[PDB]
């Protein structure tokens, strides 16, 4: 690595040194078999190999990229084969006792297997000895200042391998430079472990108080890389943009409320503020893409990540929330998306956290039978992390509401999201509420981190913002399916319980807000039960009630309201009853029989 | 704002003309549901009628309810947490599907679907040895399904 | 569970126990109900669990074999010499005599008991040893396998009843059936049982091509006798028959693990502990090795079971 | 008030009863106008079996509702 | 009027009978729990084997008559 | 017998069928053109399910009637 | 083409594929990668297990698609 | 019919087989005499080695005739 930094100078004249055209022919001296690239296939490397078809050598170059390659498959192997050998410390404890908690009372196999379990443990002194080995030269400042030094300059060697002029670090680069095609040349051709390396490094190295990026004026040049690479056409693989955005978490995670390393960096540097919120605010709509919900380490954790950022960057940085605000006013069709696909996910969040909370508690009860067995255990800790995992990413999001309803509550009342938003905070308010929390008393819910009532808190929050939207308390009004004035009369007691969560003016705005909400809950009642009667033919087939809009199916041959046909071509663009091709401008408005709807409220208005 | 209003119809159905071989219904939750169906006669199962837990989604007209099993069985598309390899629910659901439609749809399961081995162990058996597989189903019929 | 440990070693233990059942035994109104009892038969059961999960189990199957009787005995001077050994067994024969003689008066009344009892009693061991035929291959199961000194004590236990019938006077061979074959089995396992000089085909055949039943105890225990013999202290022989090769192997690596260089700091005590266990171990096959054979060599046994051999024979 | 229970083979039979009735009774009165054995008498109501102690006002029985009945039996 | 037999392995079982019914019913009445072949079929009553053809009647079978299911018929 | 077939984008294909044949039959002049495997056989008529063993008389394939094709994604 | 597959640990290798691929043509695959012997090759696709010798356009898996490299009670 | 097969040790397990069984169908009834699982199942006859789904009679194996119970590097 020592090669590197005369051509990785401070002063940055050397950039021009290493040809960034150094992947036009094919490799010399590194191996490119199973070489996963950046964002492009084989089939196109090799084609564009001959698609130039013509060379000058030159050690600096091939000794650049070497240096990466036995970044990631050298010390980097090393810290996983380390960092595994912290956690693979505790899987050699399970294996060891595997093998001693057994009847070891045979004459002879049982001599055998104590000669096996002494190599077992002479690798776990080994195992215990590079904790307490390698851990150390991590702490040596000056080795791990030397890494980062290195990756410091590599990224800024790459990035103005993006930039068509290469401008910096003697100037910037205009952003974004903006789809399988319209990656810049020829970046997407690079190796792909050129970045896997460096984050896997920096995530890992970041556990110990002397790490390099404490307190280091050289490091956040490379966060504008991040940045830059979330044009989104950069890169192609999403799970190491995971691995970049995780990094992101704890560069502004915030022991005693310290400020985030990156925070200054985050907030001083033109480069990145100027397009950072935009990129992750794009990035948390699109890993939904990755697949559903099988098992952890899913998307989920990327939203944790990608939320926990927002979370403290609202609080510390005002120019950020300045340019939200901004976005939201302005462009509030990219921020309403993005609001309903979070909004979406707690749907079934907390409900199963619940679920895999009980089922940990089965797995518990099903051993210590005082009346397979350990990959059942294995099940018990992947449940117990997946329900940790659930209750955190709940808390957080909820958290990221209540400063956005308070700050810009007129996003949240656009009409598409409002009643789904009501819906959820009703439905997570009983779940919390009722007996199915009550009951389920998790041992030590600080370590599963269910923190239920401050939960309750922020839901209470939620409502409080916003309590004064008649459009929201109109479709709260609306919940038939969970909607009951004595939720929050037992959330006051709950909440008085331990006293001093809310302030008795608190529930004296959530009290009115819940009385305010019955009237117009009420005379909803009276208005479809006095001048609403149940005729025949005039109700949706797929909802059962009057349409305000009937319209007629122009392939079914059938009248149906706007909003129901808008959800189901939502879903997909085929009709209920014979899946025709349908699209909401093949529609046809249905005028008879809404008139004759018209005519029958007239009559039930001459009844009453 | 429209979500109930389908259950309560779908449910008087019931009411209205009962089903052959099940019944439908809730406890006191509206998405919270306990259906009914009676092993074939034409089938190991025969002596058995099962129990079953029903929650409903956000939206049961317009997304599939999922489904699970409160009595254990031995069949191929199913393991044992009930999970159902009914493939209208995920590929064709339409929103007219009536949870009696479903209902129907499970009562053809009896017909076991080979490509979705959801219990390979089981399948295997189900293309080789019936025998045993009849035998197998209908022990945990008398062990469960009472 | 409170004397799991239930070896030979503590004298003051088994002897009280046996006695415990020599006061039941006698009475004869005990003995013809006795058999039908909570915990007499097993489950099905797991083969192992023929130890630790019935009436007799835990009584009979105290025999010299077991692994820490050698431990204990011959354990401590390792390299004795053969009158050193013989010292050894000299002395713990007479005590496995004196059991054998207290458990066969047992045994006798538990037959004696009544018409039940005794079929109760056919009946128990025949299950026990059908369900042990997997100890008759190169390497069977012994982890899961009745310890073959409980299937060698029950062998020459059972093998007294022979000798009346099988007396010296040669008077009472008419009285065990020879035609006992005829029709199919009651109480023994035929499945995998090769036959002399027929096949299944006329075996099954043969079954119906008589179409007709006497019961009878005698009989019965004739032939249990030889499948216990062969199923049991037939199968015990070839299982040590490996362990003198097993003696060898053993010490074959004990000199390989020493001529490296030792000479680490914790992995060097490590080792140590690794080989400390390997001589106890060492002592514990010489054990085992040195105890079998001198149980072979008590010739009064041996003698008896010659005896059985020779007249079944006849 | 009248209820519809249904055996094994569908076959369906009208109940005239009353909500305060225990299952017993009703159990009774179905080997009463059928003389099957009330031991092999499995109620079934929206997958749910009843108990003889308890009544059809403990879990909500309506009349014109449908029972299905099950016979627990064996040949062997 | 049920029966008791047991297998080689020892698996006691039971099965309602009649005086009318014949062996190769009660065989037919085995399988549904064990599985057996019921060609093969062969009862031990007395020491004796069950004439298949006949009913239980000819027998002097009682109430709780121990019968041994022995029908290994294994020609492997 | 000629039936018309459609896809789910509106392609269409024209094909000749007999009164008396069997759906899979039907279906082998539709692997003609595309080559479309038996495993996605799948026939769709008015909200129901014809399952692809039967035959053309138990699926009343009428003169001129189009059905629907639609590719089949099975598994789970 | 390219598709993905992750393991426990949150590694994401990347692997050409093709549709004629069968599930053991692809999982031939993985040992050169990460060496992991096909014995123990596991595969997990949207909560739904894959066949052994089903070629790879029987899941429908698209370009740019996600597996999941798990594994069984096997290893140690 | 019936034939043999010896051991290194010497031992002489006897098993009927039958023309039409291939040489797993055979191996099959190995096991449960010796407890050996069939990965291991090595047969020599006339010291020439047998294919594995070959049939009985695909080595005119008369009656009475002669196996090798051997086994690979395998076991231990």
């Amino acid at each position: 690595v020592r090669f590197s930094q005369p051509f990785l100078d401070i002063s940055y004249k050397k950039i021009d040194k290493i040809d960034a055209n150094y992947f036009n022919n094919p490799s010399l001296f590194i191996d490119l078999s199973g070489e996963t690239r950046l964002n492009s296939d084989f089939k196109e490397a090799d084609a564009f190999y001959d698609k130039n078809r013509k060379s000058k050598p030159n050690f600096i170059s091939d000794c650049f990229f070497l240096t990466l390659t036995y970044l990631h498959y050298g010390l980097g192997g090393t810290l996983s084969f380390e960092e595994k050998m912290g956690s693979e410390i505790k899987a050699l404890k399970e294996e060891i006792e595997k093998v001693k908690k057994i009847a070891a009372n045979h004459d002879v196999f049982a001599r055998f297997i104590t000669a096996q379990l002494s190599k077992m443990e002479k690798a776990l002194k080994t195992t215990e000895s590079l904790r307490f080995a390698l851990q150390g030269f991590f702490a040596h400042r000056s080795l791990q200042l030397e890494v980062f030094d290195f990756i410091c300059g590599a990224s800024t060697f790459l990035i103005r391998v993006v930039d068509p002029e290469h401008e910096f670090p003697f100037k910037q680069i205009k952003l974004p430079l903006i789809l399988r095609a319209h990656a810049p040349v020829p970046f997407k051709y690079y190796p792909e472990f050129v970045v896997e390396g460096p984050v896997n490094y920096s995530l890992y190295i970041s556990k110990y108080q002397t790490s390099p990026i404490f307190r280091n004026p050289r490091l956040g040049s490379f966060v504008e890389f991040t940045t830059m690479v979330l044009c989104p056409e950069l890169v192609s693989n999403p799970h190491l943009k995971g691995k970049l955005v995780q990094l992101l978490s704890v560069g502004a995670m915030p022991t005693d409320n310290s400020p985030g390393f990156m925070m200054d960096i985050f907030e001083h540097d033109e480069l990145v503020n100027k397009n950072l919120l935009y990129a992750l605010l794009d990035f948390y709509v699109i890993v939904e893409k990755t697949g559903s919900s099988s098992q952890f380490y899913d998307k989920f954790n990327s939203r944790y990540s990608i939320s926990i950022i927002l979370e403290e960057l609202y609080y510390k940085i005002p120019s950020y929330k300045n340019q939200l605000i901004w976005q939201s006013q302005n462009n509030a069709d990219f921020f309403v998306r993005f609001v309903a696909r979070m909004l979406n996910d707690l749907t079934f969040l907390l409900d199963e956290g619940l679920s895999n909370l009980a089922e940990v508690h089965n797995i518990q009860n099903e051993l210590d039978n005082r009346a397979e067995d350990k990959e059942l255990q294995t099940r018990l800790a992947s449940a117990s992390r997946q329900a940790k995992s659930s209750c955190g990413l709940a808390d957080k999001s909820m958290k990221l509401f209540e400063i956005y309803s308070k700050d810009i509550p007129a996003a949240f009342v656009t009409p598409e999201i409002v009643y789904r938003l009501a819906s959820m905070l009703n439905y997570n308010l009983e779940s919390l509420v009722g007996p199915k929390c009550g009951e389920l008393k998790v041992k030590d819910p600080q370590s599963y981190s269910f923190n239920p009532k401050d939960l309750l808190k922020a839901l209470t929050t939620v409502y409080i913002n916003l309590s004064e939207q008649s459009e929201f308390i109109s479709a709260v009004a609306k919940d038939e399916r969970s909607f009951n004035r004595n939720l929050f009369v037992r959330a006051v007691d709950i909440l008085g319980r331990k006293t001093g969560l809310a302030s008795p003016e608190f529930i004296e705005k959530l009290l009115n807000f819940a009385n305010k909400a019955e009237e117009q809950r009420k005379a909803d009642e009276e208005e479809d039960l006095e001048y609403g009667d149940v005729p025949d033919e005039f109700l949706d087939p797929l909802m059962y009630t009057i349409m305000k809009d009937p319209v007629i199916l122009p392939a079914s041959k059938m009248n149906i309201d706007r909003s129901t046909i808008k959800a189901h071509l939502l879903s997909d663009s085929t009709d209920p009853f014979n899946r025709m091709p349908l699209k909401l401008e093949d529609v046809t408005p249905n005028e008879e029989l809404r008139q004759k709807i018209l005519c029958f409220k007239k009559q039930k208005k001459e009844e009453a | 704002m429209s979500s109930s209003k389908r259950i309560a119809k779908e449910l008087s159905d019931l009411e209205r003309d009962p089903p052959t071989s099940s019944s439908a219904g809730p406890g006191d939750d509206l998405y919270h549901w306990q259906a009914s169906i009676m092993g074939p006669a034409d089938s190991p199962y025969a002596g058995g009628v099962f129990f079953l837990s029903i929650h409903f989604p956000t939206d049961y007209p317009f997304k599939p309810p999922k489904i699970s099993f409160t009595t254990k069985i031995y069949h191929p598309n199913i393991n044992a947490n009930g999970n159902i390899c009914l493939d209208i629910l995920k590929d064709q659901w339409s929103p007219a599907l009536t949870l009696s439609k479903v209902l129907l749809s499970i009562s053809s399961l009896t017909d076991a679907n080979p490509d979705d081995p959801l219990v390979p162990e089981i399948a295997h058996i189900y293309k080789t040895d019936r025998p045993k597989y009849e035998a197998t189903a209908r022990e945990w019929t008398k062990k469960y399904a009472v | 569970k409170h004397v799991s440990h239930f070896d030979l070693n503590e004298s003051v233990i088994y002897n009280n126990v046996l006695t415990i059942f020599e006061l039941f035994v006698t009475f004869k109104p005990i003995a013809e109900i006795f058999t039908k009892i909570d915990g007499f038969f097993a489950d099905s059961c797991k083969p192992q669990d023929f130890e630790r999960k019935t009436i007799l189990g835990p009584i009979l199957s105290l025999s010299p074999i077991e692994a820490a009787v050698a431990i204990r005995n011959y354990g401590d001077n390792l390299l004795r010499s053969k009158q050193q050994t013989a010292m050894i067994h000299e002395s713990l024969q007479a005590e496995h005599k004196v059991v054998i003689d207290r458990l066969f008066f047992i045994v006798d009344k538990l037959v004696r008991g009544s018409l039940n009892s005794r079929t109760d009693m056919i009946s128990y061991f025949a299950h026990i040893a059908n369900k042990n035929h997997l100890r008759r291959a190169d390497h069977p199961p012994f982890k899961e396998l009745s310890s073959n000194g409980f299937m060698s004590n029950i062998t020459l236990l059972l093998v007294r009843f022979s000798q009346p019938f099988l007396d010296i006077s040669y008077k009472k061979i008419d009285k065990i059936d020879a035609n006992y074959f005829n029709n199919p089995s009651l109480f023994i396992d035929l499945s995998g049982e090769t036959r002399l000089n027929s096949d299944f085909k006329e075996a099954d055949a043969f079954y119906d091509k008589n179409r007709k039943s006497k019961p009878n105890f005698i009989s019965d225990c004739f032939f249990l006798t030889l499948t216990y013999l062969h199923y049991g202290l037939g199968g015990t022989l070839s299982f040590e028959e490996k362990m003198g090769s097993e003696i060898k192997a053993l010490k074959e690596e004990i000199e390989k693990v020493k001529k490296i260089a030792a000479n680490h700091d914790v992995f060097a005590r490590f080792i140590t502990a690794q080989l400390s266990k390997m001589e106890k171990a060492l002592k514990t096959t010489e054990s085992l090795r040195f105890a079998l054979q001198g149980f072979f060599a008590h010739r009064s046994l041996q003698l008896e079971v010659f005896d059985f051999i020779c007249g079944a024979s006849t | 008030m009248q209820i519809f229970v249904k055996t094994l083979t569908g076959k369906t039979i009208t109940l005239e009863v009353e909500p305060s009735d225990t299952i017993e009774n009703v159990k009774a009165k179905i080997q009463d106008k059928e003389g099957i054995p009330p031991d092999q008498q499995r109620l079934i109501f929206a997958g749910k079996q009843l108990e003889d102690g308890r009544t059809l006002s403990d879990y909500n029985i309506q009349k014109e509702s449908t029972l299905h009945l099950v016979l627990r039996l064996r040949g062997g």
